[PDB]
Order: C-alpha cells, then sequence, then structure tokens
C-alpha cells in the first residue's frame, strides 16, 4: 500500500529529508549544497547513522572513489543508487500465499515426521525458514511452549498504547509470536 | 546531484516489492545438528530400555565395538547352529575374554575354541583370529 500510494512516498521523502536536514543543521547552521549521502546511510557500526532509505538517493561517481597507498604508491580506486526499503520487504500477497503454502509444507512434514516418530529438525524446515506469518523460526523457540498459552495477545499489543507511553510502532504484531517479518540484513 | 532524498514516484518501473528481499539461514544449523546426534547416541541406553521394566520383561536379565562384537555372534551363530541371545552373547564373553586371556598363548587355542566350536577347519581358525585382534561408594 505505500508502493501504490504515491501521496506516502512523496510524504517519505519529505519526511527523510527533513530527518536529513536536523541532522545537517546539527552539524552546520549554514544548509550545505551537495551535502554526502553516506553519513546518513553508512551503518552504525561502520561509523554512520544507519538511515533506512525510502527515498530515490543518486550517489554521484564523485562520491566512490578512493585511494590507498603502500610503497608501490598510492593507487585510486572506484567502484549506484541506495537501496530502498520496499524492495527488500516482501509483499503481504506474497506472504500470505507463501505462509499458506509453508504452514502447509509444515503440516505434511510434521505428519511424516510423527510417522517417523522424530522431531521435526532445523534440517527439515530450513528452506522454509524467514517464511510464514506466525514465522516458522517461532517452532524453534524456548519459550514457545509458553506462548501457546498467551492468547489475545494482539488485542494486547494494540491495548499497550493505553499503558505504556511509548508509542508502538509494531502495534500489530509481536516478535515473540509472529516472529521477524521483515529482514534488512541484505 | 545533491544529496537529496528524491522521491520514488515514478521511480519504480523495473523493480517489484520483493526483488532483492531475501530470507536467513537458521544460525548454527550444524552445531545444534551435532549437538543433537550426540543427544541421540548418549540417550540410545535409555530408549533402549524405556519400555523395559525390570518386573515384566522376558528378556531383561538374558558403538563400533558393537559391530565386532555383532559379528562375532554371527561367526558363533554360524559355526553353532541358532540358539537364543544369551547362548550367543554368553558364548561371545568366553570366546573374547579367552583370547583376550592367553596372554598371546596362540599354539594352544585350536584344541579349546575350535573344539568349542567343533572343529570346522583352520581356516576359520584364521578367521577367528582376527576376532580376538579386533576387541581391541
Amino acid at each position: 500500500a505505500v508502493v501504490n500510494t504515491q501521496e506516502l512516498l512523496d510524504l517519505l521523502v519529505k519526511c527523510e529529508n527533513k530527518i536529513q536536514t536536523r541532522i545537517k543543521i546539527g552539524l552546520n547552521s549554514k544548509m550545505p549544497s551537495r551535502f554526502p549521502p553516506v553519513v546518513f546511510y553508512t551503518p552504525k557500526e561502520l561509523g554512520g547513522l544507519g538511515m533506512l532509505s525510502m527515498g530515490h538517493v543518486l550517489i554521484p561517481q564523485s562520491d566512490l572513489r578512493w585511494s590507498k597507498q603502500t610503497d608501490v604508491g598510492i593507487t585510486h580506486f572506484r567502484s549506484q543508487l541506495i537501496p530502498n526499503l520496499y524492495r527488500y520487504i516482501q509483499p503481504w500477497e506474497s506472504e500470505f500465499i507463501d505462509s499458506q503454502r509453508v504452514w502447509a509444507e509444515y503440516a505434511l512434514k510434521r505428519q511424516e515426521a510423527i510417522a517417523q516418530n522424530r522431531r521435526l529438525t532445523l534440517e527439515d524446515l530450513e528452506d522454509s525458514w524467514d517464511r510464514g506469518i506466525p514465522r516458522i523460526n517461532t517452532l524453534f523457540q524456548k519459550d514457545r511452549h509458553t506462548l501457546a498459552y498467551d492468547k489475545g495477545w494482539r488485542v494486547r499489543t494494540d491495548f499497550k498504547q493505553y499503558q505504556v507511553l511509548k508509542q508502538n510502532p509494531f502495534w500489530w504484531t509481536h516478535q515473540r509470536h509472529d516472529g521477524k517479518l521483515w529482514n534488512l540484513n541484505n | 546531484p545533491t544529496g537529496e532524498v528524491l522521491s520514488l514516484v515514478g521511480k519504480l518501473e523495473g523493480t517489484r516489492m520483493g526483488d532483492k528481499a531475501q530470507r536467513t539461514k537458521p544460525q548454527m544449523q550444524e552445531e545444534r545438528r551435532a549437538k543433537r546426534r550426540k543427544r541421540d547416541e548418549d540417550r540410545h541406553d535409555i530408549n533402549k530400555m524405556k519400555g523395559y521394566t525390570l518386573l515384566s520383561e522376558g528378556i531383561d536379565e538374558m558403538k563400533e565395538t558393537r559391530e565386532t562384537y555383532e559379528v562375532l555372534l554371527s561367526f558363533i551363530q554360524a559355526a553353532l547352529g541358532d540358539q537364543p541371545r544369551d547362548i550367543l552373547c554368553g558364548a561371545a564373553d568366553e570366546v573374547l575374554a579367552v583370547l583376550k586371556n592367553e596372554k598371546l598363548r596362540d599354539k594352544e587355542r585350536r584344541k579349546e575354541i575350535d573344539l568349542l566350536l567343533g572343529q570346522t577347519d583352520d581356516t576359520r581358525y584364521h578367521v577367528l583370529v582376527n576376532l580376538g585382534k579386533k576387541i581391541t561408594i
């Protein structure tokens, strides 16, 4: 629904530029010309801010040069647009057909592993891994049996907004019960 | 070329939304696999005797050491003739603890052990030397 809403894509790059503008005027009160995206979008381990981007950020070919010196001399090098978040989140229609077909595969794998008297290991259900709306991940949790008695947890996470002053962006899900429904490692 | 975040409106045409979404693999598949393998070879004694209760069972009283043990049982079964389990395993204990406790005395072993197994011939005596060789509050 974000990719279909053009007003939200405009608002998303407006808010992204607003966050970047507050970072830039925290750097220097004079608003720059041609500020490099590398300080925002570099992950926090590598020093940057770790900003996720939902907008078209073209990196100049000027911003990809790097020198390196050893005793033969200075060797110059080069390497593009920054990845957007929507390409790394699976669509909901894809999520539901893969959840349907993957919990179907879990049902057949579970009945054939009850036939073989064993437990479903990690070697079967490794192709189903970051998949399913309750994730298949959630089958392999220690607390999973305990979470079989946590009924009404989604209404509980919705009603956390009247108990916790911190606004929850994942009001609709829980990491424990649904699994991590996204993956931004790549 | 400014560093401004431009809108994706009009810049989505070559891309799909799942395009470049990836799935991770289970963390430490092989370490948990090795833990489960060591656990299933350590639970062999318990799961072997799980339904066997001291009162109500008949064979109560009666890993690669076991395979030489089984080929010793099968040699005894072939040269002795289809007796129950305790007869063959007691003969296994007898044969292995009598070729181990020779203190490497070898020329005396025919007249005891193939006399026990019925004098097949000494080609099976040089079969049975490798049994006792491949044994070891």
